[PDB]
DNA sequence: GCATCCGTGAGTAGAGGAAGCACAATTTAACACTTTTGTCAAG
DNA sequence: CTTGACAAAAGTGTTAAATTGTGCTATACTGGGAGCCGTCACGGATGC
């Protein structure tokens, strides 16, 4: 039922490695990406291609490149006369020593995840997130330097975590800079609270985060931090009225203005009669009514074959005698 | 719902379906000729995590010998359960025993038993009893200053293993290059090394030592077990819906009230997809539809601010885990790490 | 025969309700300049 | 209905400045944390 105590057990089952148990896993690690690169130099392949053909027979045929090719690439390096067979041998082995220092290590981040709650996400959340930082590690280690691992783990797995949390824990996505201003933010108003005995002004946070800060920055900035609120929230006690029952929809029109914008067009349509032919279809396509696009003077003037001038004054004698009539009868001011 | 569908189809109880579902137990798609506890392995046959690795993998343990002590046993000697490998623990399984790290070593020179410090950060790069001549390396270290050499021809002797790794395996001694490498899996009869001089003799996954230039096989088979919802789609991909209805109109006739009833439960359910033209597969998802997003709104209130629905976080939550996977899979992940995302993702669709 | 699991429980109205930093990629705004498009005066 | 204009509104590179996306950090650190009974009562269906 619980997944949480589900992957500790699993977890469990790996123990902790002692320190001639972690150098020398570390070693053969590094060697064995050493001598990747060398058979690709041989060889005249990728080396991203040889490691993937190394890693997948490691891992076996439990994973779902197509495989026609990966045997036959596999044959390639055993073609290879002894001398440079042992780069081969190396390979495989290191990736092998991978796995396991990779395995021996997840309650070094468990321990880092445990930090992190409630900030977004859920703690396995936080802990798949930390175990790629993990993983990194690996690759970057270096144990020349004496050093135990750790004391360089631990830089990797906070980082991933820290950059998970401002990257999937908001609705709106904020980028990471502008996440980073939020937190400094807050963390100033928190001290300036406990200082002062009382809540501070825009203009006391403003002064206090340095230079390039007045209060109207300070004001917009908390207004982009606002989280949305959810439409199935209750209000009240019995549960039978929520939010989206008070929010009226103002995109589709209503049966008003539906019936206006048709008694509008039937109006205008016999206004256009008393126009000749050519007055009214002149009119229709530089407004737009026919395409539902105005079309340019030239545009007007291709349809027809006249030139461009001629329409600027037909539309404009049309106009005139729309204006005469509708001072006649008064049944298109409404309208407007 | 209960009864559950796919139990039906498949003849699997609501505890066995939900430990394979949610990634706690094995279920076996092709034996492959194996043997466990002396009794072969079936199809549709449940394993434990400790049960597949044991299948998979093999019998190995280590015992960690108090500093000081010297380990009774050589490198290299078959053992057997009980026998005794330290003064103060015993071996409780039956295989080689290996030396992990000697920490120090003693060397009969030609002329002489000096004696040499091994350091964690100093690894041994000769086998135990090799002539090494003069200007051999024996011992390996980061720094140079402190790295030991050979000063005569002799024999090495490795004393004071910090653990004892017993390992049940078959040992081939061979000269020439050899024709596997370590991960691969072999079948008897088949070559390892010196152009068919050596052959191995069990199925099992293979490791070559170099310092040692042997050939282990660590006996274990080639088993396809599987979990998750994968795992319950190839069974259900598999199944031959005239076939079972013949089989069971043949139990409609059993005496018992029980038998009957029962596979009446069974052939309702048979008989509504051969008539209805659905696919039995069909109820394990491999694309997720997504609702229109005006059904789903996210809208400005009048004064400013955001309203948005329940949906959305949830879709928001599978695509998350749904990209993590894929990345997780490209950078050959663990099979631990792997199998909590995918336990994660059937979660989110649920 | 009994233990375990699962879905069901009247209607309308109201009225409150916690990291930094360096640096590469990418987007945007500013600014000119070229081209297109109306007006005006003829005619 | 057609020419010559005429400035204007709109279109087109060019480029510096905001803005955003990403990698990295070497003392040693290695299995969570909140719950917590007037626990609602009764019928139906399933599995032993």
């Amino acid at each position: 039922s619980d997944p949480v105590r589900q992957y500790l057990h699993e977890i469990g089952q790996v123990p902790l490695l002692t320190l001639e148990e972690e150098v020398e896993l570390a070693r053969k690690v590094e060697e064995g990406m050493e001598a990747i690169k060398k058979l690709s130099e041989i060889t005249g392949l990728d080396p991203d291609l040889i490691r993937e053909v190394v890693r997948a027979k490691i891992l076996g045929s439990a994973r779902v490149l197509d495989p026609k090719t990966v045997e036959e690439i596999d044959q390639k390096l055993k073609s290879l006369p002894k001398e440079h067979k042992r780069y081969l041998h190396i390979a495989r082995e290191g990736e092998a020593a991978r796995q396991h220092l990779i395995e021996a290590n997840l309650r070094l981040v468990v321990s880092i995840a445990k930090k992190y709650t409630g900030r977004g996400l859920s703690f396995l959340d936080l802990i798949q997130e930390g175990n790629q930082g993990l993983i990194r590690a690996v690759e970057k280690f270096e144990y020349k330097r004496r050093f135990k691992f750790s004391t360089y783990a631990t830089w990797w797995i906070r980082q991933a975590i820290n950059r998970a949390i401002a990257d999937q824990a908001r609705t709106i996505r904020i980028p990471v800079h502008m996440v980073e201003t939020i937190n400094k933010l807050s963390r100033t108003a928190r001290q300036l609270q406990q200082e002062l005995g009382r809540e501070p002004t825009y203009e006391e946070i403003a002064e206090a985060m340095g230079p390039g800060w007045d209060a109207k920055r300070v004001e917009e900035t908390l207004k982009i931090a606002q989280e949305p609120v959810s439409l199935e929230t209750p209000i009240g006690d019995e549960k039978d009225s929520f939010y989206g029952d008070f929010i009226p929809d103002e995109h589709l029109p209503s049966p008003v203005d539906a019936a206006t914008q048709s008694l509008l067009s039937e109006e205008l349509e016999k206004a256009l009669s008393k126009l000749s032919e050519r007055e009214a279809m002149v009119l229709k396509l530089r407004k737009g009514l026919i395409d539902g696009r105005e079309h340019t003077l030239e545009e007007v003037g291709a349809f027809f074959g006249v030139t461009r001038e001629r329409i600027r004054q037909i539309e404009n004698k049309a106009l005139r005698k729309l204006k005469y009539h509708e001072s006649r009868t008064r049944k298109l001011r409404d309208f407007l | 719902d209960v009864p559950s569908k796919i139990g039906t189809l498949l003849d699997l109880s609501a505890t066995e379906l939900e430990q394979v579902l949610y990634f706690s137990k094995y279920i076996v798609l092709d034996p492959k000729g194996a043997i466990l506890n002396g009794v072969p392995v079936e199809k549709r046959q449940l394993l434990t995590d400790e049960e597949y690795r044991e299948l998979r993998y093999g019998k190995q343990e280590t015992y960690p010998l108090p500093p000081g002590v010297d380990a009774l046993v050589k490198d290299g000697e078959e053992v057997v359960k009980g026998q005794e490998l330290a003064p103060g623990v015993v071996s409780r399984l039956d295989g080689v025993a290996l030396y992990r790290f000697p920490r120090r070593v003693r060397v009969e020179y030609v002329k002489e038993p000096k004696d040499y410090r091994v350091q964690p950060h100093m690894n041994v790069v000769v086998p135990e009893g090799a002539r090494v001549e003069a200007g051999d390396k024996i011992v390996a270290a980061i720094d140079p200053e402190e790295e030991v050499i050979a000063e005569a021809e002799g024999v090495v002797h490795l004393h004071e293993p910090a653990s004892i790794l017993v390992v049940k395996a078959r040992v081939y001694p061979f000269e020439d290059d050899v024709e596997v490498s370590t991960g691969d899996r072999v079948a008897p009869g088949d070559v390892l090394a010196d152009g068919g001089k050596v052959k191995s003799d069990v199925y099992g996954r293979v490791e070559v030592d170099l310092v040692r230039n042997v050939v282990r096989v660590v006996e274990s088979y080639d088993i396809d077990a599987r979990m998750g919802a994968e795992a319950i789609q190839q069974l259900l991909k598999e199944l031959d819906l005239e076939a079972l209805e013949k089989e069971l109109l043949e139990e409609m006739k059993h005496p018992s009230r029980a038998r009957r009833a029962k596979a009446r439960k069974r052939l309702e359910v048979v008989r509504a997809f051969l008539d209805s033209g659905n696919r039995p597969e069909w109820m394990i998802l491999e694309a997720v539809p997504v609702l229109p997003p005006d059904l789903r709104p996210m809208v400005q209130v009048d004064g400013g601010r955001f309203a948005t629905s329940d949906l959305n976080d949830l879709y928001r939550r599978l695509i998350n885990r749904n990209n993590r996977l894929k990345k997780l899979l490209a950078q050959g992940a663990p099979e631990i790490i792997i199998r909590n995302e995918k336990r994660m993702l059937q979660e989110a669709v649920d």
